[PDB]
């Protein structure tokens, strides 16, 4: 299957006293592997998968130096896009960025991600080719003026196609005894009676890995959506993940219900009846 | 691992 | 842009009484990030209560888990409560046990 890298940087405002909140975060794939708070005592790039803690103390210097930079860069960017869009120094802002790569099942480059956010709007984001921005607005535009001027499509592209699959590769090599093993979904299914003519069959996903899943009903071996209920897909807390399915059904009705599981971790699609 | 540098809007 | 924070309160594992376990309020779709989220016990917050670290979906929208070890039993009541700009009133979600 194929496997990605991606940091995500958040960078609020906080109108008052002092310097932004800036939370950086780091996963392969659904693993977060690293960390930093500008509120956290150690002000040091952390570990958060026991793989990662095999790299040296130069890596976690770079680390730490690499993110405290990033971070200087999102607390000018707070001021630049306060005035880009005249706004006053009272109000509270939101800066994101997101950035990384993904490999096929051969670990070879597929595509390369830049994206950045102002007040949870796009704002400007690297195209697919990594050569070319798309700019939401005027603000934006005058920044992809300022990056193409610097060449930073450049800068990012050598980053996504080169550093980026190279440590993701390590990384995957490194945290194979868990980056490289799916966990099959542990599927069951419980019944719920309103009333003596209604009932909701719930087909239940859990202890899986990685998040990617499909749960549908089938009636009498077709698809149904109508009365049925999917909830988002849920962190177990332990780094598997949960997810459930609802058909409304007629009392005295349920084997004619099917529930289907596919994930990566199943040779085959799975199916569940009452 | 990170990117070496962030160059601001 | 404001959006309004989605909320799951579930359990680690099938809960049995007298097993101890991992209470989970999970908080996704919001926007802006602060975000008051207490996990109460017969309607008495808990206190220790961790969370992750804020990270964003496609849509920009923020998520985070929030989580505690308990040990469920047949009379406790379990719930997330759950404040942000985007609600009038601090929102409780009752813990189901078969969410
Ligand atoms: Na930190
Ligand atoms: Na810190
Ligand atoms: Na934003
Ligand atoms: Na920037």
């Amino acid at each position: 299957g194929s496997h990605s890298m991606r940091y995500f940087f958040t960078s609020v405002s906080r109108p008052g006293r002092g310097e932004p909140r800036f939370i950086a975060v780091g996963y392969v794939d659904d693993t977060q592997f690293v960390r930093f708070d500008s509120d956290a005592a150690s002000q040091r790039m952390e570990p958060r998968a026991p793989w990662i803690e095999q790299e040296g103390p130069e890596y976690w210097d770079g680390e730490t130096r690499k993110v405290k930079a990033h971070s200087q860069t999102h607390r000018v960017d707070l001021g630049t896009l306060r005035g880009y869009y005249n706004q006053s120094e009272a109000g509270s802002h939101t800066v994101q960025r997101m950035y990384g790569c993904d490999v096929g099942s051969d670990w070879r480059f597929l595509r390369g991600y830049h994206q950045y956010a102002y007040d949870g709007k796009d704002y400007i984001a690297l195209k697919e080719d990594l050569r070319s921005w798309t700019a939401a607005d005027m603000a934006a535009q005058t920044t992809k003026h300022k990056w193409e001027a610097a060449h930073v499509a450049e800068q990012l592209r050598a980053y996504l196609e080169g550093t980026c699959v190279e440590w993701l590769r390590r990384y995957l090599e490194n945290g194979k005894e868990t980056l490289q093993r799916t966990d099959a979904p542990k599927t069951h299914m419980t019944h719920h009676a309103v009333s003596d003519h209604e009932a909701t069959l719930r087909c239940w996903a859990l202890s899986f890995y990685p998040a990617e899943i499909t749960l549908t009903w089938q009636r009498d071996g077709e698809d149904q959506t109508q009365d049925t209920e999917l909830v988002e897909t849920r962190p177990a807390g332990d780094g598997t993940f949960q997810k459930w399915a609802a058909v409304v059904v007629p009392s005295g009705q349920e084997q004619r219900y099917t529930c289907h599981v596919q994930h990566e971790g199943l040779p085959k699609p799975l199916t569940l009846r009452w | 691992k990170l990117v070496v540098g962030a160059v601001g809007v | 842009i404001q959006r309004t924070p989605k909320i799951q309160v579930y359990s680690r594992h099938p809960a049995e009484n007298g097993k101890s376990n991992f209470l989970n309020c999970y908080v996704s779709g919001f926007h802006p990030s602060d975000i008051e989220v207490d996990l109460l016990k017969n309607g008495e917050r808990i206190e220790k209560v961790e969370h992750s670290d804020l990270s964003f979906s496609k849509d920009w929208s923020f998520y985070l888990l929030y989580y505690t070890e308990f040990t469920p039993t047949e009379k406790d009541e379990y719930a997330c409560r759950v404040n942000h700009v985007t609600l009038s009133q601090p929102k409780i979600v009752k813990w189901d046990r078969d969410m």
